[PDB]
């Protein structure tokens, strides 16, 4: 409500940015994907362990 | 000028900035997102590209780097047949050999390798 408590719009982001990119690579007729995964982290979490809560 | 205590050693004023500098506290900052754009610049290969524009900036006149190069380039396909044909380019060789001159650090020919490649039939797909 309001008792003199001012209020702060925090953003909830543990994880400052994420990106994902793809390769591609064949084999004439092995056509297999990988998959890379970049994570940043304001230090709450380890991106490894954002990783697995993901 | 020389003063010295009752030990013998020498005390010196230390020389520091007795102002502030506004810009010191505006610059010292550094980006941190930038991880995928320097790999990508690399495995691209624009980072020869500010090299290359380096070394013309300590030249006088762009058509003798490029005969200067062109000439070194020759010298060392010659005195090494066997090693710039495939991942070792003879000019890539001599444009890094030219910054490490500088005192930097290049890896040599700018040449890199896909240290993700699963197999040896595997060549990487571009996505257009």
């Amino acid at each position: 409500f309001e008792d003199r408590s001012y209020p702060i719009d925090a953003v909830f982001m543990p994880v400052q940015n994420a990106n994902h990119s793809i390769h591609s690579y064949g084999n004439g007729n092995e056509k297999q994907e990988i998959l890379f995964i970049e994570i940043w982290t304001n230090g709450s979490l380890t991106p490894k362990e954002a990783l697995h809560e993901a | 000028g020389i003063q010295r205590d009752d030990n013998g050693r020498r005390i010196w004023r230390r020389r520091t900035l007795t102002k502030k500098d506004d810009m010191l506290r505006y610059k010292l900052q550094r980006v941190p997102f930038v991880e995928e754009q320097v790999r990508k610049i690399k495995e691209v290969g624009k980072v020869m590209t500010m090299d290359i524009e380096r070394l013309l900036l300590s030249e006088d006149n762009r058509f003798e780097f490029v005969n200067s190069v062109a000439a070194e380039a020759t010298e060392y396909v010659e005195k090494n047949r066997d090693e710039y044909g495939g991942t070792k380019k003879a000019i890539f060789h001599v444009l890094s050999n030219r910054v490490n001159d500088l005192g930097f650090d290049r890896p040599e020919a700018y040449a890199e390798s896909d240290p993700y490649k699963p197999g040896p039939g595997y060549l990487k797909e571009y996505y257009t």
